[PDB]
């Protein structure tokens, strides 16, 4: 490519990058940052820990 | 980095028509053009787009297969051709520029439209052109408050939308106040322009509507007096 | 591929205004959000783009944000030049652009104007041309949610009357008017007739008698 | 597919022999890998200087 900075776009660089996820068998990797709201006493509740 | 457009008009449905959209100030080789429509009154609806850099185009539902787009860099236009109008196409259009070319198709989370034109009216139907019938609103008692009493004119019945109404050639401009017109259900438009002046001068000065209808050529002056 | 959005906003001058938009998987989905504001009468401006990025040119009152599938406009601090449609755009994997629905701006601030009311018969002429028309005129009512109701000599009519829509004078209060449409011989058979409009729960009426 | 380490570090009083008593070792480590084990080894230090 010759990349000139007086082209017009359409032969410009760009760049790319692409994602691909697998999920063969493996134990544990990459998860999302599960929330977390806030910790309340003294009163009946549905908890998760 | 002007965006000017032309080819408008009144046509029966079942004809043809040819938009041109003209720009100024950049090339076109960068940017997607859009041709956005817009009824009065009402909301946008996006018509079609064409993307720089030679063709992909897209049209939306409504208007598929009657329709075509194409663009010239040689000439920095934008052509619009219509086939087959049916009645629901009376509206603005609108030349709009889109940054960052490629249909919104590919070039996703950015595409935006910065730069737009200043509109084309196209209007369709066969009640055809006809010139406006006048009639003069009396200055009366029943209008008279005071100080101050209101006159007009009413001119009604014609299609060739853009028709103006001056007071005395132009001399009053106080209180003279034109009213948006009317479409009625017969197809024509109708309109009033009133102006008030001081109830000693019911009858005493000139107060003359001239009547100017462009797309035919009528012109007439009709006087307003008080009542019999 | 529909993009609901509320018609119409209201709030007063200098506080944060919020302006929704929901489109459902291909709209907000996998695509980015524009705004776009239309003064009455101009072509429109762009406001955000990229579902917040203001161009150059809009001031710092103006953010925008998208969650998920929805997306909202947050004007900050309203002003006397901020009355306008509000549109957010989409792409629509559809294969189509889809706009909003348009939400106006109601910054409520000039006092409570009477919408004056004026009647006018038909003329002689157009007596003498076989046909009748009664003109009933509004003007400054400022709050523009005026609407009409035509009588005759008791009672109400709903036949042959066309209704302007509101529209903005210079004082930047309202103005509108009906037509009444009557053969002469309707309009000798009643003895008068009459034009009311309604305004904010008020009421004014006109009324004329043939001579 | 997870390699579990226990362990721990006690002082002897001695120098190099194995004694007696009590004492329970806790976890360090947990890798999930998924790597087949069948041998292993060991690293020295050898004499240089
Ligand atoms: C470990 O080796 C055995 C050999 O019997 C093989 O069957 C097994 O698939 C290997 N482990 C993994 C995770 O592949």
């Amino acid at each position: 490519y010759g990349f000139q900075p007086t082209n017009g776009v359409g032969y410009q660089p760009y760049r790319v990058v692409v994602l691909s996820f697998e999920l063969l068998h493996a134990p544990a990797t990459v998860c999302g940052p599960k929330k977390s709201t806030n910790l309340v006493k003294n009163k009946c509740v549905n908890f998760n820990f | 980095v002007q965006l000017v457009e032309s080819g408008g008009g009144v046509v029966q449905p079942g004809g043809s028509l040819r938009l041109s959209c003209a720009a100024s100030g950049f090339r076109f080789d960068d940017h997607a053009m859009h041709w956005v429509r817009q009824a009065p009154g009402k909301g946008l609806e996006w018509v079609s787009v064409i993307s720089g850099d030679g063709g992909s185009t897209y049209y939306a539902d409504s208007v598929k297969g009657r329709f075509s787009i194409s663009r010239d860099d040689s000439k920095n236009s934008l052509y619009l051709q219509m086939n087959s109008l049916r009645t629901e196409d009376t509206a603005l259009y609108y030349c709009a520029k889109d940054r960052s070319y490629g249909p919104p198709d590919v070039f996703n989370y950015e595409y935006g439209m910065d730069v737009w034109g200043q509109g084309t009216t196209v209007t369709v139907s066969s009640a055809s052109t006809k010139g406006p019938s006048v009639f003069p609103l009396a200055p009366s008692s029943k209008s008279t408050s005071g100080g101050t009493a209101a006159l007009g004119c009413l001119v009604k019945d014609y299609f060739p939308e853009p028709v103006t109404v001056s007071w005395n050639s132009g001399a009053l401009t106080s209180g003279v106040h034109t009213f948006p017109a009317v479409l009625q259900s017969s197809g024509l438009y109708s309109l009033s322009s009133v102006v008030t002046v001081p109830s000693s001068s019911l009858g005493t000065q000139t107060y003359i509507c001239n009547v100017n209808h462009k797309p035919s050529n009528t012109k007439v002056d009709k006087k307003v007096e008080p009542k019999s | 591929s529909v993009l609901t959005q509320p018609p119409s906003a209201s709030g007063t001058p200098g506080q944060r205004v919020t302006i929704s938009c929901s489109g459902s998987s291909s709209n907000i989905g996998s695509n980015t959000v524009n705004w776009y504001q239309q003064l009455p009468g101009t072509a429109p401006k762009l406001l955000i783009y990229s579902n917040n990025q203001r161009p150059s040119g809009v001031p710092d009152r103006f953010s925008g944000s998208k969650s998920g599938t929805s997306a909202s406009l947050a004007i900050s601090g309203l002003q006397s030049e901020d009355e306008a449609d509000y549109y957010c755009a989409a792409w629509d994997d559809s294969l189509n652009w889809v706009f909003g629905g348009g939400t106006k701006l109601t910054v409520l601030g000039q006092p409570k104007a009477a919408p004056s009311v004026t009647l006018f018969p038909p003329s002689s002429e157009e007596l003498q041309a076989n046909k009748a028309t009664l003109v009933c005129l509004i003007s400054d009512f400022y709050p523009g949610a005026v609407t009409v109701a035509w009588k005759a000599d008791s009672s109400p009519v709903k036949a042959g009357v066309e209704t302007t829509t509101p529209s903005k004078q210079s004082n930047n209060k309202y103005a509108a008017s009906s037509y009444l449409s009557l053969t002469p011989e309707q309009w000798k058979s009643h003895r008068s007739y009459s034009c009311q409009v309604t305004h904010e729960g008020s009421t004014v009426e006109k009324t004329v008698a043939p001579t | 597919g997870y390699f579990k380490i226990y362990s721990k570090h006690t002082p002897i009083n001695l120098v190099r022999d194995l004694p007696q008593g009590f004492s329970a070792l806790e976890p360090l480590v947990d890798l999930p890998i998924g790597i087949n084990i069948t041998r292993f080894q060991t690293l020295l230090a050898l004499h240089r200087s």
